[PDB]
DNA sequence: CACACACTCTCCAATTCTCTAA
DNA sequence: TTAGAGAATTGGAGAGTGTGTTTTTTTTTTTT
């Protein structure tokens, strides 16, 4: 009966418990009106879930004793506020029908404790920590029901785990055979485990020291909901288990391992008609290429075609070989803007991602085999350029790949696969990724005698598969550093308001670029037809003067990819003059900055060969 | 380990700690333990292996670990020069150096570390000023750009294959982390230690695996370094990338760059024989016509200094534009200056009005950073 | 080795067989 | 005719016995 029982050893009686826990549901209204919770409980008749969150700060203003009870004796007391939303969710709505009973998980918006002064006189409290998760360990299946059956007599039976342990039948009862029931291990019942390993953050360390960490034990409904790199605030159960000297003797060290038995997550650093709406406004606002191209990186300073190319870089061109991926290349000093520009715009779109061209990068460009340390098996690790498949993909100090990343990256940008022979596997992974670069010269600092080839010492092979080439070297102007020093100074003196102002324009420019992606598909008008045919043949009449080669046809699918970009930039859905002038004026650009013979100025064979002919021409 | 006699490697004891004593120690600490010294008595198969052998462990019982005229002293006005004197009257010259040291050990605004490096010969002093800041610092590390057979400028992790269970230990970087980590002959690092450095100047935490899997670890330490010409003693006529043989994108990191030049003067080499000889004779430095501070003193200066948080004006912001568009033009006509150049000086600026333990910068500030990079690079000319 | 599987061996007692009274 | 007390046979619980238990040097190919 439920008013005879009693906490063991604690007199907290379960009933009383349960009523208060079940007036603290009926009452609370007053977060700062229905009950919080009660509509909680009404929301998740049509949402379906199994799990009801609540928070321990309202159970202590409701109640201090009773949040005192929570955090004293969780093991009981969480199983009676179970029971106790059960009773209220068929009290009220007495005709919903769900596929589990509802679980409660409390949790303190903040910790409690720092993983560092946790004690013993802790342990089976309810606690909640902050924390890095390092790994997250397979899907363990636990044994909740055990399926016994007589291999004589095929008679089955059923019986519940106890403390882990089995309460093995040891004689059938339907033909009285000793040791006859066996355990059809796929029959019985199971539910799900992981193990998770949480590292205290960074800034709670003391200093200098090495991280503390503790074991995460998470069960069925809240199992695989974190991943390893993130930070959450968890909440749990302190426990402390013995563990055996041997896997085949039952002794126990004295000293007890300890784990949380987790109840709540909580992450911490991971964060419509009318946003339709308000982006086809925004797209007939007039200049609105040049205000996604402002809107691009705030921070840096008068970078104008630079962002254009971004921009349509990252709005790209009409999918449907046919490759649709912009590729776009940033050349200039080391410590100049091009490194914080690629840092900042790989988190600006999903699918994106950021590595070094050296072999310190965390992930690498290449795909390559290792066995997983966890389970010591084979896993095919693939690439940057390949975990980016339809996203762009930041190559930082992109001049100082070696060979072989040369080489896969020649393939991937040609064909748009990576192909891998390796260990046995063999296989063509997809790649359909948007390469930005950003390229140093290979001594300290630009050198005007030469052009970009000679400078970065990158293969003509790689340099002619990109559509543009942009300079970010800075002028020597004192103007120009006038205006650069006070623009460092406002960045100095920026405050909560443009803060504010930069996230609304990150917000609405995320949005925009998705929507655009999703919806829009341009397709060539006439206008635009004759005008990329004019554009490449006047681009190769130029050609009449030196006999020499001033064009060739990539570039005028460069020029096709640029104008359909633009086109989905304004969600014009058909591509016409107006963006093949503007991609015609962005390339011309681009080649202006990148193929200047110093002695001659553009030209076109710089991209075509290293070594141009004023050159050339000493032999 | 100068206690260990001659040719042996150091012993090792485990300590058992139980109750009120546990964390009172700390890894790196030296301490003095009162327990009980027993044998460890294993179970089962152990025991028949080690027969009448046995482990032992120390029982730990007990664990032990080895101003307002003072801020009149520090009020007077001689206190920046005062402070410069006391830092290192082993080495003379080189003022201006000492007045940067002591703007690295203070700290710009919260970024906010001064990383400065020096350059020089072999046996040019570089090596005793970086000493120096080693032992003064609160919280410091001293090392080989190479090679090193300890544990590196990283984090390592270890064994103790009696237990096998491995954990992470050291790293120059990581016990250095809230201040100054010293690196001797930076220019012989490997490209790993070098990328390590890359990492802490972005973004102060490095990556270390302990058994494949891998976490990261912090690090916000300040760094100072010397390195050497790549050959012989340094020639004025080579550019200082081309003759250090570093990467410009970490030589430009530092935001003091100083060429310790040797050459002979006649009765500089005088006093300074004087001084060794004398130190040699007397095992201590010699009377310098000056008292210098004492370095507790001067910890609880810089760390009440280290407490003042500036603040730049408008009107001091335009005078940094046009101090650094000026400093631009000349350094365009003589190239290692960029928008990094306007936030050192405004780094080292606010130093400067946390020295003088004022929460708003003043003129002198941005003067004393403008002369000090000038100057610098005048000592590299 | 001291703590677990696997097998043999011993005597206790649990249930039925048989004789007797109600 | 039906049910309880004394004697006989066999199940198995328990005691005893036997057995089982990272880190350094040297080479080779390929990466620069
Ligand atoms: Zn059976």
């Amino acid at each position: 009966l439920g008013q005879k029982l009693v906490i063991w050893g604690t007199d907290v009686n379960v009933a009383a418990c349960k009523e208060n826990f079940q007036r603290f549901l009926q009452r609370f209204i007053d977060p700062l009106t229905e009950p919080l919770y009660m509509q909680r409980l009404g929301e998740i008749n049509v949402i379906g879930e199994p799990f009801l969150n609540v928070n321990c700060e309202h159970i202590k203003s409701f109640d201090k004793n009773l949040y005192r009870q929570l955090i004293s004796y969780p093991q009981e007391v969480i199983p009676t506020f179970d029971m106790a939303v059960n009773e209220i969710f068929f009290d009220r709505y007495p005709d919903s029908i769900l596929e589990h009973q509802i679980q409660v998980r409390p949790f303190n918006a903040l910790k409690t404790k720092n993983m560092r002064n946790l004690n013993p006189e802790d342990i089976d409290q309810l606690i909640t920590i902050s924390g890095m998760v390092i790994r997250t360990s397979q899907l363990i299946p636990e044994m909740q029901e055990a399926f016994f059956q007589c291999q004589v007599c095929a008679h089955t039976t059923r019986v519940e785990m106890d403390r882990g342990r089995i309460a093995e039948p040891s004689v059938c009862g339907r033909c009285h055979t000793t040791h006859s029931m066996a355990l059809i291990h796929n029959r019985s019942l199971f539910s799900d485990k992981q193990m998770i390993k949480l590292q205290e953050s960074p800034e709670d360390m003391p200093a200098g020291q090495t991280p503390h960490t503790v074991i995460l034990f998470a069960h069925n409904d809240l199992v695989d909901k974190v991943q390893p790199g993130d930070r959450v605030n968890v909440t749990g159960i302190y426990r402390a288990v013995p563990i055996r000297v041997n896997p085949r003797v039952s002794n126990v060290k004295s000293v007890y391992k300890t784990h949380i038995d987790v109840i709540h997550y909580r992450k911490t650093d991971a964060k419509s008609e009318k946003r339709v709406e308000l982006l086809k406004e925004l797209s007939r606002k007039p200049d609105i290429y040049e205000r996604l191209a402002s809107a691009l990186a705030p921070s840096i300073y008068e970078h104008e075609d630079i962002k254009k190319g971004i921009l349509l870089q990252l709005f790209g061109g009409t999918r449907k070989k046919f490759r649709a991926e912009i590729n776009i290349l940033l050349c200039g000093d080391p410590g100049t803007s091009k490194s914080q520009l690629l840092q900042y715009v790989y988190n600006l779109v999903p699918r994106g991602q950021y590595t070094s061209g050296k072999g310190s990068s965390a992930v690498g460009l290449t795909a390559y085999v290792m066995k997983d340390p966890e389970t010591r098996q084979l896993v095919l690790q693939t690439g940057a350029l390949v975990l980016s498949d339809n996203g762009i993909c930041c190559i930082d100090e992109f001049d100082k790949m070696n060979e072989s990343t040369r080489s896969v990256l020649h393939e991937v940008m040609e064909q748009q696969t990576l192909s891998i022979a390796k260990a046995g596997i063999i296989c063509q992974l997809n790649a359909r990724t948007s390469v930005l670069a950003a390229a140093n010269p290979i001594e300290s600092q630009w050198n005007p005698k030469k052009t970009t080839i000679e400078n970065i010492q990158l293969p003509h092979t790689l340099l002619s598969r990109f559509d543009l080439i942009f300079l970010l070297l800075d002028p020597q102007d004192e103007a120009y550093d006038r205006r650069l020093a006070h623009h460092l100074v406002a960045l100095y003196y920026q405050s909560e308001e443009q803060a504010e102002e930069e996230l609304l324009d990150m917000a609405v420019l995320k949005d925009y670029i998705a929507y655009a992606h999703s919806t829009i598909m341009p397709r060539l008008s006439e206008e635009a037809s004759q005008a990329l045919i004019e554009a490449y043949v006047d681009m190769r009449k130029i050609g009449s003067s030196r006999g020499m080669v001033s064009a060739y046809p990539r570039q005028l699918e460069s020029l096709i990819r640029l104008a359909e970009a633009h086109a989905k930039v304004r969600l014009s859905n058909k591509v016409e003059a107006i963006d093949v002038e503007e991609a015609k004026r962005l390339h011309r650009e681009a080649l202006k900055q990148s193929a200047t013979d110093p002695r001659t100025g553009i030209v076109d064979i710089s991209i075509l060969t290293t070594g141009m002919s004023a050159t050339s021409r000493k032999r | 380990s100068d206690q260990v006699p001659v040719g042996n490697i150091p012993r090792s004891i485990t300590v058992l700690v139980e109750g009120e004593n546990t964390r009172i120690a700390q890894p790196g600490d030296h301490v003095s333990v009162t327990g009980i010294f027993l044998p460890i008595l294993r179970t089962g198969f152990r025991q028949v292996v080690q027969g009448l052998l046995s482990e032992t462990y120390l029982e730990a019982h007990r664990i032990v670990k080895m101003t307002r005229e003072e801020l009149r002293q520090i009020a007077e006005e001689d206190f920046y020069e005062k402070l410069a004197a006391s830092i290192a009257p082993e080495i003379y010259g080189h003022e201006d150096v000492k007045k940067a040291l002591l703007l690295l050990l203070v700290g710009g605004v919260d970024r906010g570390n001064i990383n400065i490096c020096l350059m020089g010969d072999p046996g040019v002093a570089k090596s005793q000023l970086l000493s120096y800041i080693d032992r003064l610092a609160p919280r410091s590390q001293y090392t080989t750009g190479r090679g090193s057979s300890g544990v590196g400028l990283t984090a390592a992790v270890l064994r103790d294959s009696v237990s096998g269970e491995l954990t992470l230990e050291g790293g120059a970087l990581v016990l250095a982390d809230q201040g100054v980590c010293c690196i001797d002959e930076f220019d012989k690092m490997a490209e790993a230690d070098r990328t390590a450095i890359h990492e802490v100047m972005e973004q102060q935490t490095i990556s270390i695996a302990k058994a494949g899997i891998l976490t990261t670890l912090n690090a916000r330490c300040s760094i100072l370094a010397a390195a050497n010409p790549a050959y012989g003693r340094y020639n004025p006529r080579r550019s200082l990338e081309q003759n250090i043989q570093l990467p410009a994108a970490l030589l430009s990191r530092f935001d003091l760059l100083w060429l310790i030049q040797d050459r002979p003067d006649r009765d500089n080499d005088l006093r300074l024989a004087q001084h060794i000889t004398y130190v040699h004779q007397h095992s201590r430095q010699p009377p310098s016509q000056f008292e210098p501070l004492d370095m507790k003193l001067m910890r609880r200066y810089i760390a009440m200094c280290r407490e003042k948080q500036p603040m730049v004006p408008e009107s001091l912001a335009d005078y940094i534009t046009a101090a650094y568009v000026e400093m631009r033009r000349e350094a365009w006509a003589s190239t290692y200056t960029s928008a990094r150049t306007l936030l050192a000086i405004l780094r080292l600026s606010t130093a400067l009005a946390r020295l003088r333990m004022v929460d708003v910068v003043e003129k002198e500030d941005v003067n004393e950073a403008i002369r000090l990079m000038e100057m610098s690079k005048d000592s590299l000319l």
